[PDB]
């Protein structure tokens, strides 16, 4: 019981959210490169077995629907489950196109008791995004 | 160009 | 009789440190998902996922530093940040 | 050649953002009991991660809090492994 | 070049700050069995060769003061740091006895570029305290 | 007795 069992039927689904263009009330950037990563995470997580299903431009409204929408699919035939966020953030925040949503309303309908059919199972979240505005000066070795 | 997010 | 908290078995790979801005290059990507792709390429068929993103942090750490006209932004650097509430170990391979 | 200065921290948290710790006033903290015992059993075994994971798995199915206030009665805990490490480590 | 090197001289430090009681100002509750835990640790770090330094009862400005001395030391002979905070805490603070102190305040002081001789090294802070007031009801299994 | 931090 030291590994996860990933010898299920399915590797398990991979949600990748590609943000790209912003509307203008938010006042950011557009986020130039990002199709480039999209692009590189569906080839890896195809070749990882993964289902990868792209979702690009989701105001955040959207995100949190297909969210939802995907913690309560069967998930029981299903290894694992992968989630990639590509956009502008803050600390605990990302972006939607039209505005910041809570990382943890995210993540929250895979909680143990609100996705049954994940219960035991690794649930990845992998976050492209700011956590505020510090920079790392470095130090030469 | 590098950019921040 | 046995439960489990319900915030176990979540992986957080984030791209950059709490506070600190991510670094994204316009053509070639994000430095972090540059280097996650590149390092489960290489060795999801080798280690457990916790190495994998280890070595994800060191490419990220050793082999980009940000360019920019602006001193405030220029020879910058980044590291990410692994939260792991797992508790089993992750192989991709059997 | 340089590295980001909050590179190579590790910071073994008991608790996940936001929650409570629980600790037991006889026997310790539920982590730092667990964390010892992984400790002892595998640093001569494992790279320092796969054993906090151990902690993790530890800490979140042997122990469950007991209150006669039920607001505090028969919760949980998962501690959180927050690695900048760039390499493995090995107390061997 | 994947694994740290462990092999200088010495294995490092362990500090242990052990806060079990508080003023009557903090209004926090006595810390029992903080002691086992002090005593465990002592125990463990021993057995793998770090040099022990256990710490009780200190404020907060004695955990700055002694954080930024052993920051000072001479590390160069040393694998790695480890320091265990034991104490009550709030979400990103830890608790002298006299009150609260940001931990980011505690681990600045060995950032790359203002401890050199542990640059490279491992710094590792486990944290033995409250992050907040959220109790997980956890899910059968 | 189980206490919180």
């Amino acid at each position: 019981d030291n590994s996860y069992k990933m010898d299920y039927p399915e590797m398990g689904l991979c949600i990748i959210i590609n943000n790209k263009n912003f509307h203008k009330s938010t006042g950011m950037t557009s986020r130039s490169g990002t199709d480039v990563d999209a692009a590189n995470l569906r080839e890896t997580f195809r070749n990882l077995k993964y289902e990868v299903r792209n979702k690009n431009d989701l105001t955040r409204e959207e995100i949190v629907e297909l969210m939802r929408d995907v913690s309560k699919e069967d998930h029981s035939k299903r290894s694992s489950f992968v989630c990639v966020l590509l956009s502008h953030g803050e600390e605990g925040i990302i972006f939607g196109t039209n505005g910041p949503v809570d990382l943890k309303k995210i993540t929250n309908f895979f909680r143990g008791d609100r996705c049954r059919s994940l219960t035991g199972k690794p649930k990845l979240f992998i976050i492209q995004a700011c956590r505020g505005t510090e920079l790392d000066c470095g130090i030469e070795t | 160009v590098d950019r921040v997010d | 009789c046995h439960k489990i908290p319900v915030e176990a078995d979540f992986l957080y790979a984030y791209s950059t440190a709490p506070g600190y801005y991510s670094w994204r290059n316009s053509k070639d990507g994000s430095w972090f998902i540059q280097s996650l792709c590149a390092m489960l390429k290489q060795y999801a068929d080798k280690l457990e996922f916790m190495h994998i993103l280890t070595r994800v942090n060191r490419k990220v750490a050793t082999e980009f530093e940000s360019f920019s006209f602006d001193a405030t932004f220029h020879a910058k650097k980044q590291i990410p940040c692994i939260v792991s509430m797992l508790t089993k170990e992750l192989y991709f391979y059997h």
